[PDB]
């Protein structure tokens, strides 16, 4: 019986260091042998109350690479919970009577834990809730550091943008807050700062991180430099003065990089990284993407396997 | 005695306009026994209290967590036939569930048919409720603005 | 058994369930003076009162007539350095002003600066209450809302 | 001075039958002897925050006929309040600085005593607040059901249509229990029936009123058969099952129907009366509309010049 | 050859007692027994012109277990009937041209008769047309019935809510009236009540029904509580008084319930059952709703195997 079997994937903080590290040695395997018919029989929900191309596509895909069956909804709109007006409650409850895990999106902070509470036994797996966690995301961004770097303690990782809203950089400082050494950097306007609580949290495990109002300030220090998106969809009126992006890499900023430095971006990416950069040996945002396939090939094959040997 | 009761509960050193909030709060008129309210009494160090005293009653365990959050400065004094058989003062919990509303206007808790809960990381500046459902960590202050 | 008092009013009689009613819908705690409550109290004349003491403060004419609406039985007792210097009571008020809402949603009150008024009337059976604005009468019970 | 001189005209239930019978007989003096420059120097402000034909343009022309001045507005979306966010009372208050009278229509039942509070001592004459009060249609009625039957007193008059919502039959009504021995009928849907409040006004003076399901069962008893539009724009959702008229009148109907018989209709109609009722002696609408005319320029009259028009 | 082999499931009217029974026997056992193959090879369309949670991704699952592939679209507005303007005439008949059955929900009233005109040899089966039939609701509800009652004979069923646009109460009402003694009592809001053209069969059938104001009223005489929903969509205007539900099952009114009483309802709900009702042993709508992969599996299994032994 293997320890993420049946688990719910809703936050970093209930996944532990070795929950992480058992999905990436899954991950890399499964990357070098294919399992098709590993959760052949199994049917998965894929309910994405909101936007998708990555999160859904890929998950789905893996799905089908595995051989599961997949049954969802790409927008509430079309579901009874739409236009019949019916709870989230009771929507999950029902969907929980057919399949045999849910992957959810869904806008509103909570919802992920909120399904869990009346999914019985299906195991629901958050593909993001509001600004919240987006778990596997983070496993696809320690699959792409690992491999780029060959280590996830010990690195300088700036992370520049909107990580107020970005439940993308809130799920992965709590995951590499959870390895030795990492030093941390955070480039983002204030107004749409790094939250208090990941920092008290930063600071109580005696991690060491800081501000920077430029890129040309941590260039030759970092790692990784992990770009994310102005969160206009989240925004308030009063963020407003904030939808443009404050720092944009273009490929001339690269100039005093580290060789080994590798630049991460979730995507979708608006102005905030300039497709000169698309061109250089450290661009690596599309392979990171990729490898959205086997981080969440091995999550759903360590919750619905209940021993895997591979 | 400064009132009295036979069986019963008389909570004490209840800051002054946190008594008629706690009436309100704990549904204490719901009652068809006794009760005294001491609106704005002394009390020697923090000059005026109020105080409380339901006869024949006692307070259940969410309600005195709650007063832990409301009123750290009372002391609850279980009296049976007239003896204080016990006097107690709350101590915070872990969690404070179906009461505080979470202060995240995007929080799911809101629209579907949960009941609220908080987890309590006693602060050296203050109390910090974290949310079930969004995970967010507020101030108690932010929190229990009524 | 509840308390002596130097100087000011004890409403006196007030019906078992009102006095926490009426504490609250005419702002009586929002003081600094002491306030002793009585919560159902042994009456004989009727079974359970209630009985608020507010210390150092006195009643008006229009204030006390505002009771008549939830408490006619009620009896103010002014009192002058422990002497009964008056006993006052409730007739119905003309118009009670500022502490009710108009049921009617379109009426102009809620939108505008001012304050409510009800024109009172003993209809037959209850009270009720014309808006000053909207014009439309409204029963007294009603009007305590939902 | 007069007995309305800069007397505030909200509602009939503030009016009594002698400034009913001195308005009236105003009215009919005036009629006779145009007085062009009664009001000569004087300006009046004309504010409709509310649909209007009828009212507006017979208040603003009476105005005109005795020599006044006309400002205002017939719509609230170009005010400041209509754009700029203000206030009634801040609305009422600045036109109080300008204008020596205000006449003022409004969707919010209590808009006209609202202003009265904040007009300082400029009159407000109430053009319709809401569902409630409409005090000048009630004075072209009476001018009008005088001028044909003769009397205001021992009329039977039956009421027709919408009586919840109608601020024209709440005055009427009201203008009515003044004088003596009225006998009303009344035939509304339940759901738009009489105001209760008005019932206890009529059993207090001991008015016999009584409920009727058709026009036949009262076509022959009555003299002025008043029938009214449904409210559209006020019905609740939940009315919405009656927004036709269920009573339509049409020429047949009036077959046995009492000579001195007038149909009044405050207007806009819409199905209630068919156009065959308008070649019948029987239909005074178009009538009753022009005696706006006069009794509105016999209350401008009063509320402005203490002395009495001759 | 088994009698559903090919065949179109539109009404109950058409569908048999042994029909019926066929399918709940078949249900049963792939309940017992799951065929994981037995559609291996078959591509099914799901066309749903109207909302679902339920019946769509049901019927899709028991599809996938099933061993089907699904095709579809769940709403038209992605279309060509919905953007380029073509007849529903037309949808199906290409539709036909490459798939093995088409399942359809529908808005209009009708509309899988109208497939199967032009659906050539292709089965439809109806997932619900306007507030006309809902068979394969009625085949859930009769599973449920069987596993909770043992008996489809002599039942005391209420029906509580919009039993005019019901499609679902109109379909169960059929196919238990084509079994021997089951008592039925009506409890809806008077413009809502049950079709007379039902009410007219249950007469030539000589089954006893009747009208309820209330629900405490046969509480203790029921063997089913059929709850429904009010179909805010299908309402039209003068019905707006009917939006905000009548009759509201909360756990305190289960009070002298039979202890073999269930609760069924189709859902979503909304008001009318109080979620208190959730946590008692009489509450089953969920255990229902799971009721649907048997059910929508054994209806594949039928129209698309010419012979089943299982
Ligand atoms: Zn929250
Ligand atoms: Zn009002």
């Amino acid at each position: 019986a293997n320890p993420l079997y049946q688990k719910h994937i809703i936050s970093i903080n209930d996944l532990s260091r070795d929950d992480l590290n058992l999905v990436l040695a899954t991950a890399a395997k499964l990357k070098a042998n294919p399992q098709p018919e590993l959760l052949k029989h199994k049917v998965i929900a894929s309910c994405f109350f909101e936007a998708s191309t990555r999160t859904r596509l890929s998950f789905q895909t893996s799905m089908h690479r595995l051989g599961a069956s997949v049954v969802g909804f790409s927008d509430s709109a079309n579901t009874s919970l739409g236009k019949k007006g019916e709870t989230l409650a009771d929507t999950i409850s029902v969907i929980s009577t057919y399949v045999d895990a849910i992957v959810m999106r869904h806008p509103q902070e909570g919802a992920a834990r909120l399904a869990t509470e009346f999914s019985g036994n299906v195991p629901v797996l958050n593909a993001g809730d509001g600004s919240n966690q987006h778990p596997t995301q983070t496993l696809l961004d320690l699959f792409t550091i690992q491999q780029t770097e060959g280590r996830l303690d010990n690195l300088h990782v700036a992370m520049v943008g909107d990580l107020k809203y970005g439940r993308t950089v809130h799920s992965l400082t709590q995951a590499l807050a959870k390895f030795d050494g990492n030093r941390f950097y955070f480039i983002a306007p204030d107004a749409l700062a790094m939250p208090e609580y990941i920092l008290d949290m930063l600071d109580e495990k005696g991690i060491a991180w800081s501000l920077h109002s430029s890129i040309e300030e941590v260039m030759a220090e970092v790692d990784i430099l992990y770009m994310t998106r102005v969160q206009k969809e989240r925004l308030d009126p009063s963020e407003y003065a904030n939808v443009k992006a404050q720092f944009v890499l273009r490929a001339s900023d690269l100039h005093n990089a580290k060789a080994n430095m590798k630049v991460l971006h979730p995507l979708p990416r608006v102005d905030e990284i300039a497709t000169d950069v698309d061109k250089t040996p450290h661009a690596w945002y599309f392979q990171q993407a990729g490898n959205g396939i086997f981080a969440r090939q091995a999550l759903l094959a360590l919750v619905l396997n209940r021993d895997l040997v591979l | 005695g400064v009132e009295a009761i036979k069986r019963g509960t008389v909570i004490d050193h209840i800051p002054a306009q946190i008594g008629f909030k706690l009436l309100s709060l704990f549904k204490l008129t719901e009652t068809d026994q006794r009760i005294t309210i001491g609106l704005n009494l002394p009390s020697g160090e923090m000059g005026r209290k109020d105080l409380i005293k339901i006869e024949n009653t006692f307070l259940s365990e969410d309600q005195v967590d709650q007063l832990a959050l409301y009123a750290p400065q009372a002391t609850v004094n279980r009296i049976d036939n007239y003896e204080v058989v016990g006097k107690s003062r709350p101590s915070l919990p872990e969690r404070i569930d179906n009461v505080l509303v979470c202060p995240n206007s995007n929080c799911i808790s809101h629209a579907e048919p949960v009941s609220s809960s908080f987890a309590v990381r006693k602060r050296a500046n203050d109390i910090a409720l974290k949310c079930k459902y969004c995970e967010k960590e507020f101030s108690h202050n932010v929190v229990l603005a009524n």
